[PDB]
């Protein structure tokens, strides 16, 4: 049974959740009022999957999450949705004001009273389970509730649980693109909670997937349910190999023993390669080599950054669909002759690959074309640098002047925790460049005895 | 009219008798003008490090080598300072500090007089020259005043009447001041110093988590001193009018130090605002101080934020102008405390930040085999030289 | 459970209010006997933001009507929503406070101070989480200045950690109906800059400009500027009432639009506004309804934008729209006009999105600008003021309530501390010494 226990925080997070558990439901035949009629139609089976859905008495499968904000709108539109009956009545929502892009403000003042009741029915989902290999956070930095109380809640988990895997799920603020004026704040604050605490943190950028949308979907005018239903798309394809069989199966802890080099540097890229309109999903083959090389085009990332002006440490394919091993071990192999990429001299394999047979599901009103492969790509370099230093510079900014900090200090903070947060960022960007060095020549400067 | 250059000094604590009967391990380093400091729970990583204006190692009390006395601290900041204001021109002296660091004897001193603090010492200095100083044809002056300042509410502390919120005005020529305010006349130092006990039995103090006994109020006791002179003349006329600021301020803090609700975060948050709204206008005036100082030149009077809050538009004019100021800040040297001394230092690096730099100790053993590597190659040089090898 | 409790001073005060709760009214679909007969199942949802509920299955406005004179109570009582307030909510007084900012501050109003005091504080009691609240009233006039101001600082005083707006009707230079307009405005911005956390600044000339060129109305009225306001103060808290795609609290524009505590005066605006005939000639989307929101002769405070620069700005826009055509124009708007936005702010354009339109349209949008060109209206009433304090042109008519020459001296060095701090960051670049 591997259980994992999905954690949505902040009106992003719980709109990720929204699209997810959409293609949840759809992917293993679950109606919206968790009835599965295609056990009843058949006769039995183990399609109630334990990964997500809990199995009650009278076939009722209740999903394995955790809703969670301050605002009582973004939560009672799923109260009275599509949805209502899917989810336990409980979806722990404080009825008062809301973080109000201030980090304090959700860490501090208003994040008490509410995270000893989220801890509690997080016990109690967790003492349903049997072999719970993790947690999937979903929130979004530049947020204030999305900051303050996921820094509180995985402080926490950590002092709890401590052993248990905590992957991130997070939007990282654009470059250019902003929805706040005090993002960067927010999103420097949360730096030391992403970083001690975690153990993989992806991050995604909604510039990246607006590009990707305009340009690859053909779609002129987005919306963020077009964002979360290809965020959704990824984290299944995570998630699928300890759901369906597969040639080669990839649970949650082989991801961290094969991209996380230190312990510092769990920061990897992800993209998703098969991103195409049903019109144009004719007058194209779609084969392994196609998908794969499509991961590596800098166009199709998923955050604002050139792989080609840093160097890969580590990357992670996942397969989905009518694959087979030699297709893949071409491509790798194709992959390897090319001057463009460029892996760090002290990790030679550089690959790890998962092969599973269930294709993708395709979401009734969706815009992503029906594929008999598809290939997810998770990818730990060193160009993520940049994505921190453009912010960095921002911070600065807004930080010589000592502007919009009267509202974080009325709220429990002092100065400090606001340069503390500062060096450690520049900490981590030090060690990002140390990495990444080749290894000095003939690293053990020059050798050679008498014979 | 004229600078506001701000003096920096800090200034580490013995330990207690608690501390003392612990095992508890000091974590503050000085040498210069740099105190570096080391994560007890992090030794493998680097020491933090800062610069002041001036260090004071007052961790031995007898010692006599590298010892910060008394005496020592007065002459570099309270001797200079009460000259200043008897040359006719204000002065103003910060204590900052949270419990347990031990502002309140650096801002007093103890009874026995032979290790004193600022206060006592300049009061008796202070009459000492105005009583060696009264010929036929001066006249000399001194009030006092004693107020605090409750969630940028102010309060008196001498007078017994309910503690109402007196009312802030601006007279357009005399500045900020507070209605209602009594103001009494001394003549001795003894004078000064029991007002001050009975005005500190009145303040607001609340039990925290670090301690039982919390300032939760910036306080003031301000001394006013007039000089009038006699010319030939049958006039007699006040020459100049200047004021010395004895500012206390309430610590900064951390709601995860202190976790309760109500009154507490309220007056957390009030004097963390209060304090970041000081530090930006010490900064400010620090930097306008440097600039004109070295350039000469004018660039209009700038802005500096003094309506921001109360505290600092009462003590307008003492920051401000021709002045000149000081902040003390005390340390605690206990391991355990890691987190409120690394905060202070962030809070006494504010105005006239200055570089730092890394403070580097060479091993011993290395920089005997770089050197006797050097000698040997110099020897060689030599030898050779002389086509003796 | 968020709650706004309305207040309304004085007879510009009145009016705005009884205008904006027939406009709230519609979008609630409650019928002027208070019952409710709308069609959407959303308008319930959080009706209790501005109503309470009656025995009846009744809705009743939280407003709270206060003025001197009670000639303006019985004029909202005789009107088409008259019977919508309680009867107990009109608080009012006789012998009006005459133009007089002391009357209506010390003399008079300190009488009934207690009294609204006691319904405000009623009304505070019985809300399940009080947000903040908000204030009508004109600058220029008597009883509204000064007992807003008193209020105010009663409130603020009772209420330390709540949010407080402030809808004033500031005086013009050309349109001025009252000849002690400096001295009110001066002293009332004298508290306003102290006790308020957000106010909005209007004024009849920029609307009365509004109407002629962009409404193209013949013969405007008071009501028609009233319709403005309301527009305006609807749109300015829509994400509490209706949900959104990126939801936007009163407390989020006020730690975006603030960045100091003092800088605090807002320049609204709405979009979109046409002509009756016009309307079919121009079509209806973001980037027309961003041209117009950022267009100078839209504000309704006669400020021209172009004589400084944006620290902030706000965009609360209404309607199923698209994300990234809001995102990309509002980056395009602050890349072209690089130089009417402060440098040291990467990026000082807030956005929010709210799913249900108004009534009759598709789309609509909310502007709130924060910009250094607000001094210039505070220089204008500074330029007035001295004129008539110099000579003490009818000071009398104050201090024989009881007030001080020293006050009005401390209102003048206030302002001017105030111009000055906006004024610093509105030169183009700060390089020699
Ligand atoms: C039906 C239609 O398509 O015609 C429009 C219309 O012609 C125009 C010109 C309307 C019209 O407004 C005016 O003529 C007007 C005159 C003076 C002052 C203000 C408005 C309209 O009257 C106004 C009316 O607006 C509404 O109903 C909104 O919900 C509005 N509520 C009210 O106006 C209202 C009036 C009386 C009682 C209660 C409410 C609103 C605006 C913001 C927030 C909430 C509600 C609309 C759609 C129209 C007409 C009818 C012609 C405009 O209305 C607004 C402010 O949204 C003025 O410019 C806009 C754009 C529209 O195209
Ligand atoms: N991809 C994507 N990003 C979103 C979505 N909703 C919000 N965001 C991001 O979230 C950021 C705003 O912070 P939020 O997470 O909404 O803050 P919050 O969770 O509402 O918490 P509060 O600030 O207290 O209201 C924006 O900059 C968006 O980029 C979404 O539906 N999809
Ligand atoms: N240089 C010093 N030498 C000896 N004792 C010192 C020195 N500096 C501080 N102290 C101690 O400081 C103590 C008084 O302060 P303490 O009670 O620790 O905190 P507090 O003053 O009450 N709160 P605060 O004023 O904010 O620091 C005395 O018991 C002294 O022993
Ligand atoms: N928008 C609007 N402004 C008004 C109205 N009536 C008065 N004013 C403005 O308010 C000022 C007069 O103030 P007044 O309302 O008499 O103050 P009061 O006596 O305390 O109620 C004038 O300068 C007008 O510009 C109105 O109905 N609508
Ligand atoms: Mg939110």
């Amino acid at each position: 049974m591997r259980e994992c226990i999905s954690i949505h925080v902040g009106q992003a997070g719980v709109q990720i959740g929204n699209a997810c558990w959409e293609l949840y439901c759809l992917e293993h035949g679950i109606q919206p009022d968790g009835q599965m009629p295609s056990d009843k139609t058949i006769g039995g089976g183990d399609d109630s999957f334990n990964t997500f859905f809990s199995e009650t008495g009278a076939g009722k499968h209740v999903p394995r999450a955790v809703f969670v904000d301050l605002e009582p709108t973004v939560i009672d539109e799923v109260r009275t949705g599509t949805y209502r009956q899917l989810f336990h009545p409980e979806q722990l929502i404080t009825g008062k004001e809301d973080a109000a892009n201030n980090y304090a403000r959700g860490h501090y003042t208003i994040g008490k009273e509410i995270i000893d009741l989220v801890l509690d029915r997080i016990r109690k989902l967790a003492d349903q389970c049997t072999g719970l290999q993790g947690f999937l956070v979903f929130h979004s930095f530049g947020g204030g509730t999305g900051s303050g109380f996921t820094s509180l809640l995985m402080e926490r988990l950590s002092v709890d649980y401590g052993k248990k895997s905590k992957l991130e799920f997070s939007i990282y603020p654009a470059p250019q693109v902003s929805t706040a004026v005090v993002e960067p704040y927010n999103s420097i604050l949360t730096t030391h909670t992403t970083l001690e605490h975690s153990d993989c943190a992806f991050m995604v950028d909604n510039e990246a997937i607006y590009d990707i949308c305009r340009r690859n979907l053909d779609i002129e005018r987005p919306t963020y349910t077009n964002l979360n239903r290809l965020i959704s798309q990824i984290v299944s394809s995570i998630t699928a190999s300890l759901r369906f069989d597969g040639a080669l199966n990839v649970d949650l802890t082989e991801f961290q023993t094969n991209l996380v080099p230190y312990p510092r540097i769990h920061f990897p890229l992800a993209t998703y390669a098969p991103v195409i309109s049903a019109e144009k999903a004719y007058h194209e083959q779609l084969s392994v080599a196609e998908i794969t090389n499509a991961c590596f085009e800098p166009a199709n990332q998923m955050v604002k950054c050139d792989p080609r002006h840093g160097k890969y440490m580590a990357c992670c394919l996942l397969y989905r669909g009518d694959v087979v091993p030699k297709d893949v071990n071409a491509a790798i192999a194709t992959i390897k002759t090319k001057r463009s990429i460029q892996f760090v001299d002290w990790c030679p394999t550089g690959f790890k690959v998962g092969i599973n047979y269930q294709p993708p599901t395709v979401v009734p009103g969706g815009d992503l074309a029906k594929v008999q492969r598809a290939v997810c790509m998770l990818s730990n370099t060193t160009a993520i640098a940049e994505a921190w230093a453009r912010l960095d510079h921002k911070f600065d900014l807004m930080y010589a002047k000592r502007a919009f900090v009267h509202w974080y200090v009325g709220e429990g903070m002092e100065e400090g925790e606001f340069s503390e947060a500062r060096e450690d960022m520049a900490a981590l960007e030090k060690d990002y460049e140390e990495v990444g060095v080749d290894s000095v020549e003939g690293e053990g400067e020059e050798e050679g005895e008498e014979y | 009219m004229a600078g506001a250059s701000v003096k920096v000094a800090v200034r580490v604590r013995p330990f207690n008798s608690r501390e003392m009967s612990r095992d508890s391990k000091c974590i503050i380093q000085m040498s210069g003008s740099t105190t570096t400091i080391v994560n007890p729970k992090q030794p493998k990583e680097t020491p933090k490090s800062f610069s002041f204006d001036y260090s004071y190692w007052s961790h031995t009390s007898p010692e006599d080598i590298n010892y910060a006395s008394q005496k020592q601290v007065y002459r570099d900041i309270g001797e200079e300072m009460l000259q200043h204001a008897f040359e006719g021109y204000n002065v103003c002296i910060f204590a900052y500090g949270q419990t347990g660091a031990g502002k309140s004897y650096t801002m007093m001193g103890k009874q026995e007089k032979d290790q004193q603090g600022i206060i006592p010492q300049l009061c008796e200095d202070l009459f000492s020259r105005i009583n060696d100083t009264t010929n036929d044809n001066m006249s000399y002056s001194v009030e006092v005043s004693y107020m605090e300042i409750y969630c940028e509410r102010v309060r008196d502390l001498l007078n017994p009447k309910n503690k109402g919120n007196l009312r802030v005005r601006e007279h357009p020529l005399l500045g900020p001041y507070v209605e209602d305010l009594s103001k009494l006349a001394v003549t001795s130092y003894n004078d000064i110093q029991d007002l001050m006990d009975s005005g500190n039995k009145a303040r607001t103090v609340a039990a925290t988590n670090m301690n039982e006994t919390s300032s939760r109020s910036h306080a003031v006791f301000n001394i006013i001193f007039t000089q009038k002179r006699h010319d030939a003349e049958t006039n007699i006329t006040t020459e100049k009018v200047s004021k010395i600021s004895l500012v206390d301020l309430a610590g900064s803090e951390r709601a995860d130090s202190t976790g309760a609700k109500g009154t507490r975060l309220k007056e957390g948050a009030n004097i963390n605002k209060s304090l970041t709204t000081l530090g930006k206008v010490i900064s400010a005036l620090a930097e306008m101080d440097s600039g004109p100082n070295k350039n000469k030149k004018k660039k209009k009077t700038d802005f500096i934020p003094y309506r921001d809050s109360v505290l600092t538009w009462l003590l307008r004019e003492n920051l401000g102008g021709n002045s000149r100021t000081a902040m003390v800040a005390a340390l605690s040297p206990a391991d355990i405390n890691y987190d409120e001394t690394l905060s202070t230092l962030r809070y006494a690096d504010r105005a006239k930040q200055i570089r730092c730099n890394a403070v580097i100790n060479e091993d011993p053993n290395n920089k005997l085999i770089r050197e006797l590597k050097d000698e040997v190659t110099r020897l060689r040089d030599l030898l050779y030289a002389q086509g003796l090898g | 459970m968020r709650e706004i409790v309305h207040i309304q001073a004085g007879q510009c005060g009145n009016q705005i209010g009884a205008k904006f709760w027939e406009v709230i009214s519609d979008e609630h679909g409650i019928d002027p006997t208070g019952s409710y007969h709308g069609d959407s199942d959303l308008q319930l949802e959080r009706i209790n933001v501005y109503y309470n509920e009656a025995t009846g299955n009744k809705y009743v406005p939280r407003a709270i009507l206060v003025d001197l004179e009670p000639g303006t109570m019985d004029s909202v009582r005789s009107g088409p929503f008259g019977q919508i307030f309680r009867p107990d909510n009109f608080v009012f007084g006789q012998s009006g406070a005459g133009n007089n900012w002391a009357k209506g501050h010390y003399t008079e109003g300190a009488e009934l101070v207690d009294s609204v005091l006691d319904v405000v504080r009623k009304e505070s009691e019985s809300c399940d989480c009080l947000q903040g609240f908000q204030l009508t009233h004109s600058l220029g006039g008597g009883t509204g200045s000064g007992m807003g101001t008193l209020l105010i600082s009663k409130i603020r005083e009772e209420y330390p950690d709540r949010i407080m707006n402030t809808f004033s009707v500031m005086p013009s230079p050309k349109v001025s109906d009252t000849v002690v307009e400096p001295y009110n405005a001066t002293l009332s911005v004298h508290q306003l800059v102290e006790n308020t956390d957000e106010t909005y600044c209007i004024d009849n000339e920029a609307l009365y400009d509004i109407c002629f060129r962009t409404l193209k109305l013949t013969t405007p009225t008071y009501g028609d500027l009233n319709h403005l306001v309301s527009a305006t103060m609807s749109g300015v808290t829509t994400c509490l009432r209706f949900p959104g795609q990126l939801n936007a609290d009163l407390r989020k524009l006020a730690v975006n639009m603030v960045p100091f505590p003092r800088l605090h005066f807002f320049m609204p605006g709405f979009a979109p506004l046409t002509s009756r005939g016009s309307q079919q000639y121009r079509a209806l989307t973001v980037p027309e309804l961003t041209q117009q929101m950022f267009d100078s002769k839209n504000m309704m405070a006669a400020c021209d934008p172009r004589h400084g620069r944006y620290l902030t700005v706000a965009a609360i826009f209404r309607g199923r729209m698209s994300m990234k055509e809001v995102d990309e124009q509002m980056l395009n708007v602050q890349n072209k006009n690089s130089s009417y936005f402060v440098e040291w702010i990467p990026n000082n354009v807030k956005t929010a999105v709210c799913d249900i339109p108004p009534r009759g349209l598709k789309m609509s949008a909310t502007f709130i600008g924060n910009s250094t060109a607000i001094q210039e209206l505070f220089k204008r009433i500074s330029e007035q003021f001295t004129a008539m304090f110099r000579r003490k042109a009818f000071l009398h008519w104050y201090t024989g309530e009881g007030m001080d020459e020293m006050e009005f001296t401390e209102a003048e060095s206030n302002m001017n501390d105030l111009v000055s701090e906006y004024q610093q960051y509105q030169d183009a670049t700060a390089d020699e010494q």
